[PDB]
């Protein structure tokens, strides 16, 4: 006959949701010091014979990452000076000394009364603000843009915005399944499951149109989308090769400290030494063309060989979406990137992308709070890799095979899906029952 | 959610038209773990109905950062924008032709992954007439 | 994507059971929405995801999916159901619609 | 040796040979977001382990990786042959096809253990 | 079946017949007041369960709902007849009338378990 | 009173919601309790209260 | 008759978005929320 | 005030007493505190008389 036999520690897992703690290998915004020190040698175990279903679009890990990042961004802002007295009438004049053609009117020389350390005493100081930061009031009178419907809190200058890689490690009794298939699109079974205690180094880079500093595809460019037929779901593109990008802020900026109260300092923008030029991001023309060729080659599969693929720039919206926004050494850029998605495709040189600077940043679109990025002394310059794209296909008539793709973004979750695509969270269930010929005495 | 649109408009060929759509107290959501009012990721769709005809889709705007997707039959003369402060959406149609006479509706989309392109709530409709 | 829906018009008496078809050119899963427009009135959501009733909609409304063939079934027809029916698939609206009037 | 969940896709016997390696990994600052997440994860792991330990204890099988009982196999949960089960199946499918009968089996194990212990009491007393 | 504390007013034997149902219920976010209260309650429950489980473990009765020992019962604690105790008394009064002698009983249990285990080791070694 | 909530912005992102002009007549806010029901309930209460006194 | 004096039509100088700029606005306060200071001055 | 150009002060609440109250630091379960009973113990090196508390 047969009898019920209980087994402990059987390899059985179910899909489940749980809290994931941080591990990582100056003070930073992500509080990576609070993350537990990861093991120097991660343990990765290959689960042969296993075929596990994956779905990154319904993965919880992206939502939990979003919550964790926004919570960290908020918490790093609490012990920082609040610039509520900055919402004062501004007298801004055009800056027209050693400026180029493209820089005419983008910076403003604003002077304003400001609260001195002694409350009764007042002082007149001056600062430089970019045109996107100040709005006219109807020299002329200006005000900080968010002062109408937001309270300004200066980001503490000493905390670095640099993305330090963080590993999301599940607690005991939970496992993280890594999809090691190199030809795996975002959905469907992945017959190369291997478990790891937790994920590789994830850099929470904040970008909108181009995925910076991300992880590369192993074999070829991949086109992952929830519903390729749905012309509203963002198309996640991953590059098999990195596309390098020079860029810098040519202005020799100086940080001038203005004491606005007891132990409260507001860091303004002093006079620029030398000429004033335009912040611009460089992309190699040939490398970008080759990457676009690979992308369009891999994109013909989901639409057909004879179809015409044309890349057009952003269709409109706020500055963060119409441009390629990201942080670089503490400054937030807004790059045009109209020369990138401009060509059409049918069956040494560099592309200069004119960028613009903002200091009032309202990432996460929080109602009532906004961040003032302190200026960075000296000439900032960063080199990154474009490892992905955020493309949004338009509609079209039934008489046309021209599929127009434009850069999208805004939803940071889409940025972080391209890094958590190959992972999922499972719950170990070690109790198993199976009939056996043994019977308890 | 209640939707309010602007009144009737009269226009000449080649002019420009702006119709407003306000959705009071619906642009913001409360993420509980995050403990604040954030602007939700809603979509406001813009649709028109010619006299006696069926419905036609124009375009929709994402409330989060203003992402816009436009029907190819109107690209180049259509512009949809939203103002998060006033919780209003603006349709800006240019180079109006005599066939654009229609009742223009603004629709609310919760943008739920499990229900693609759900148009849950609709405004009262706006009559836009063009003639010479 | 192209969506077709038929018949163009139909007349039914009070209480009858009638159905309306909405054919899609490609597999779209269950992403079909059904809309009611009374004459001179703004349309409102009727069925979403092809089988889920919108809030406030009576249980007499039923939608079903057969591969790429979608049907919306009307039970015990009532006078307020007069009007036109539209089925939505993403950005595509079927041309013309189906006008339903009393007999 | 393969490691944690090493024999997940292996057969029944090979998986049963190495229960211990998955058995050990079932158990192994300020009020910051990372800190509170770490603390909640720790407590969740502790309780997840203890629920399983309690379930094993009720059936009179605490401390034993493999424990036999006195609950007959109803043959309605699964009538598959022993050789097929223990040489041509993985634990995942086995749990897949008994997801609904688990509770009644647990209840039978509990009641059978209880009666068994009280029976022992009578003999140890007499 | 009666449920959690179903046999609270039952006799001694009937209550002991269903120890499992009370035995299975001893074990089964942000920093908000409700959240912190939930976490404190969770930790309190887990610690209480492990205190009880450890206390059973010391007496060498882990995993056993009803376990016998080798310490005599001094009549000073209670001289009542067994038939009266097990047929005309509930556990509440029983705990009521032995609240004071509990600690010395626990100590005798611990000492007896230690000595018995040492004797068992001596026999196993020889 | 048909009160109107007038939003007064007192600072950056800070809004103080004031009280605007009232449309129509201004009356007294009041509560209504049925006389017979309240009397019956008081009778039951006094009947149950005579026991302790 | 019963509402005589229960409402107070109070107008006050209030700060605005621009810190230096002031602003004058009015609001209605119930008599139990405002106390006289010794039209009249209230707080 | 000397603070005014380097810091912002918060007045200590007058009702809280700054007087030192003895407090004992107790290790959790599974941990012990070793108290050196040597009266000539200079703080470094072995302590021949160790008592736990
Ligand atoms: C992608 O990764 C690259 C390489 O890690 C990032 O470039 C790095 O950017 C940081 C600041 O943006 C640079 O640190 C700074 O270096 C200067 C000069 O040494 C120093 O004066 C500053 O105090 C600061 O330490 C770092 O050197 C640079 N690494 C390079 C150029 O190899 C890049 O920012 C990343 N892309 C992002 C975050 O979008
Ligand atoms: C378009 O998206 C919908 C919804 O995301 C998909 O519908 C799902 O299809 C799977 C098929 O395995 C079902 O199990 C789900 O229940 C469906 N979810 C729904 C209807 O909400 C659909 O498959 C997608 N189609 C394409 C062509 O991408
Ligand atoms: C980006 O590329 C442009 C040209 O493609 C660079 O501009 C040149 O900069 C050098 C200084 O190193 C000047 O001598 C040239 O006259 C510039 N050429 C122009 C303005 O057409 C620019 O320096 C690059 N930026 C980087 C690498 O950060
Ligand atoms: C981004 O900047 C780096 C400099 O750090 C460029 O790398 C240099 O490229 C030139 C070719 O013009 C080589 O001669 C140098 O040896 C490189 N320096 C290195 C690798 O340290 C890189 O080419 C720039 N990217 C683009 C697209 O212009
Ligand atoms: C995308 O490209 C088009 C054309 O290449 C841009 O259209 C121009 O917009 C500016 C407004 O800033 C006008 O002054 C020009 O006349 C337009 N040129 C046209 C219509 O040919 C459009 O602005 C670009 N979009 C973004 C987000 O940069
Ligand atoms: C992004 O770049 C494009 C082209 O580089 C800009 O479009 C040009 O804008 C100027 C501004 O007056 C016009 O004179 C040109 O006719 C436009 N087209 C071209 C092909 O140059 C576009 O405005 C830029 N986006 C910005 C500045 O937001
Ligand atoms: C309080 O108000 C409710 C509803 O406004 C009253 O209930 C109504 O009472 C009338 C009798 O005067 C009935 O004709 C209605 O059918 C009732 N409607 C409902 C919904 O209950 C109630 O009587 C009022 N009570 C008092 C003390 O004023
Ligand atoms: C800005 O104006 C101040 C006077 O208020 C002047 O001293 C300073 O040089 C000006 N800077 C620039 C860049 O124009
Ligand atoms: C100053 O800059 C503004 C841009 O905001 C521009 O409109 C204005 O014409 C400039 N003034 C002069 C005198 O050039
Ligand atoms: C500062 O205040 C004085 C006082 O009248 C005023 O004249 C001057 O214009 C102010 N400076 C500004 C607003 O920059
Ligand atoms: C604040 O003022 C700016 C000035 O242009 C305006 O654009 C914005 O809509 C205003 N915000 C409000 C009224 O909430
Ligand atoms: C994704 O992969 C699965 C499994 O290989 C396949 O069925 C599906 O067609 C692929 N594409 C999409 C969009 O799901
Ligand atoms: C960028 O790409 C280079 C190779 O082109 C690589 O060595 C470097 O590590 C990359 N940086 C990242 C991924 O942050
Ligand atoms: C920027 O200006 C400072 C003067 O304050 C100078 O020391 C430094 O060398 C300059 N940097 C560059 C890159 O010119
Ligand atoms: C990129 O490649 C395409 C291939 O057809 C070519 O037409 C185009 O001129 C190239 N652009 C360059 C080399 O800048
Ligand atoms: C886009 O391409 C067209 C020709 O294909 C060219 O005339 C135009 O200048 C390009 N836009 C840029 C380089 O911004
Ligand atoms: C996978 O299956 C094959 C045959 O089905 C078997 O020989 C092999 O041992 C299995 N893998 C593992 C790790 O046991
Ligand atoms: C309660 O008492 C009655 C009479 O003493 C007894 O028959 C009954 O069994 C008791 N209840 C339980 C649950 O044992
Ligand atoms: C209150 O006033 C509003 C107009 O501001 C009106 O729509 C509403 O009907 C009024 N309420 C009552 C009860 O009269
Ligand atoms: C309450 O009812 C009692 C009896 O019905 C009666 O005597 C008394 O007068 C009533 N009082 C009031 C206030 O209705
Ligand atoms: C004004 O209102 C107050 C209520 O506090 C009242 O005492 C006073 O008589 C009123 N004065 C006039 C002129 O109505
Ligand atoms: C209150 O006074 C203001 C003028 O300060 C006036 O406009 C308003 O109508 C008054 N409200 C009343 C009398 O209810
Ligand atoms: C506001 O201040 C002015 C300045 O003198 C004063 O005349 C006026 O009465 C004030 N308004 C009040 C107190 O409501
Ligand atoms: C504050 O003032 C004192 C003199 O009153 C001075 O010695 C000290 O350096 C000042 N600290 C600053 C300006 O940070
Ligand atoms: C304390 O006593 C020990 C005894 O071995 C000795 O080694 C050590 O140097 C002494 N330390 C001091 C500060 O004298």
């Amino acid at each position: 006959n047969l009898w019920v036999t209980v087994y402990y520690g059987v390899p059985v897992w179910k899909d489940a949701e749980t809290t994931l703690f941080c591990a990582s290998d100056k003070h930073n915004v992500w509080a990576t010091h609070a993350c537990v020190p990861t093991d120097p040698n991660p343990q990765e175990i290959h689960l042969e014979n296993v075929t596990e279903e994956f779905n990154m679009w319904k993965n919880n890990m992206v939502e939990q990452m979003h919550t964790d990042i926004i919570s960290l961004w908020d918490q790093s802002l609490k012990p920082c000076v609040k610039l509520t007295p900055l919402c004062v009438t501004l007298q801004c004049t055009n800056v027209t000394n050693n400026i180029t053609d493209d820089m005419r009117g983008e910076l403003k020389n604003c002077s304003f009364n400001m609260t001195t350390e002694l409350r009764d005493k007042k002082q007149k100081v001056y600062s430089l603000f970019y045109r996107l930061d100040v709005v006219q009031i109807n020299n002329k009178e200006y005000r900080l843009i968010n002062c109408n419907t937001s309270a300004i809190t200066q980001a503490c200058p000493k905390v670095s915005f640099e993305p330090i890689p963080i590993h999301y490690c599940a607690p005991a009794g939970f496992a993280i399944l890594k999809c090691k298939d190199k030809k795996f699109n975002g959905t469907g079974p992945c017959p190369s499951v291997s478990t790891v205690q937790c994920t590789h180094g994830i850099k929470p880079v904040v970008s909108t149109q181009l995925l910076l500093n991300g992880s590369l595809a192993e074999e070829e460019v991949m086109i992952r989308s929830e519903n390729i037929t749905n012309n509203a779901k963002n198309i996640l593109v991953q590059f098999n090769t990195p596309v390098q990008i020079n860029c810098t802020r040519p202005n020799n900026n100086t940080r001038k400290s203005i004491r606005i109260g007891p132990g409260q300092a507001f860091y303004a923008t002093g006079d620029i030494i030398g000429d004033i030029r335009q912040a611009h991001c460089n992309v190699s023309k040939a490398t970008w063309n080759e990457t676009l060729g690979k992308v369009v080659k891999q994109l013909r599969k989901h639409f057909g060989n004879n179809t015409i693929i044309r890349f057009a720039n952003s269709s409109g919206g706020d500055l963060e979406v119409t441009t390629h926004s990201f942080n670089c050494g503490g400054e937030f850029f807004y790059c045009n990137t109209s020369g990138l998605f401009n060509s059409t495709w049918i069956s040494n040189d560099s592309i200069t992308l004119p960028c613009r600077i903002k200091q009032i940043i309202n990432m996460w679109q929080r109602i009532g709070q906004a961040m003032y990025a302190p200026p960075i002394q000296g000439v900032i310059r960063c080199v990154s890799n474009i490892t992905g794209l955020i493309l949004t296909r338009d509609g079209g008539s039934t008489n046309s095979t021209t599929e127009t793709f434009r850069p999208g973004g805004g939803d940071m979750r889409d940025n972080w899906r391209s890094e958590l695509y190959k992972y999922k969270v499972v719950k170990i269930e070690p109790l198993g029952v199976a009939p056996t010929r043994c019977k308890r005495r | 959610v209640r939707l309010d649109q602007s009144g009737t408009a009269v226009k000449k060929p080649g002019a420009s038209v702006r119709v407003s759509c306000r959705a009071p107290d619906s642009f913001t959501v409360y993420r509980p773990r995050l403990s604040a009012y954030f602007i939700g990721e809603f979509n406001i769709h813009w649709l028109r109905q010619a006299p006696g005809q069926g419905l036609e889709w124009l375009g929709f705007v994402n409330i989060f950062r203003g992402a816009v997707k436009y029907s190819s039959r109107f690209q180049g003369r259509i512009t949809i924008t939203r103002d998060t402060s006033s919780e209003t959406s603006y349709l800006d149609l240019g180079a109006l032709k005599a066939d654009d006479t229609a009742t223009y509706y603004c629709a609310w989309d919760k943008n739920v992954d499990d229900n693609p392109w759900r148009l849950d709530s609709w405004g009262q409709g706006t009559l836009v007439i063009v003639s010479s | 994507i192209q969506v077709t829906q038929s018949p163009s018009s139909l007349s039914a008496s009070i209480g009858d059971t009638i159905t309306v078809a909405c054919e899609v050119s490609q597999d779209v899963g269950w992403a079909v929405n059904w809309y009611h427009q009374r004459p001179g009135r703004p349309p409102y959501n009727l069925i979403y995801t092809a089988h889920n009733l919108a809030p406030g909609v009576a249980s007499r409304f039923r939608g079903s999916r057969v591969g790429t063939y979608f049907t919306l079934t009307i039970n015990n027809l009532l006078p307020e159901d007069v009007g036109t029916y539209y089925c939505q698939v993403f950005d595509s609206f079927a041309p013309g619609g189906t006008r339903v009037d009393l007999r | 040796f393969l490691g944690f969940l090493g024999a997940a896709g292996s057969t029944m016997g090979a998986a049963s040979m190495t229960l211990t390696v998955q058995a050990r990994n079932l158990l192994s600052l300020k009020l910051t977001v990372w800190g509170i997440k770490q603390l909640q994860a720790r407590v969740l792991a502790v309780e997840r382990y203890l629920r399983d330990q309690q379930l094993l204890g009720i059936w009179g099988c605490s401390g034993k990786l493999i424990c036999c009982t006195n609950v007959p196999w109803n043959s309605s949960w699964s009538n598959r042959n022993l050789s097929e089960i223990w040489d041509n199946m993985t634990w995942l499918q086995w749990d897949k096809e008994i997801s609904n009968y688990t509770q009644i089996i647990y209840g039978l194990l509990e009641e059978s253990q209880n009666q068994q212990e009280k029976n022992e009491q009578d003999l140890l007393a007499l």
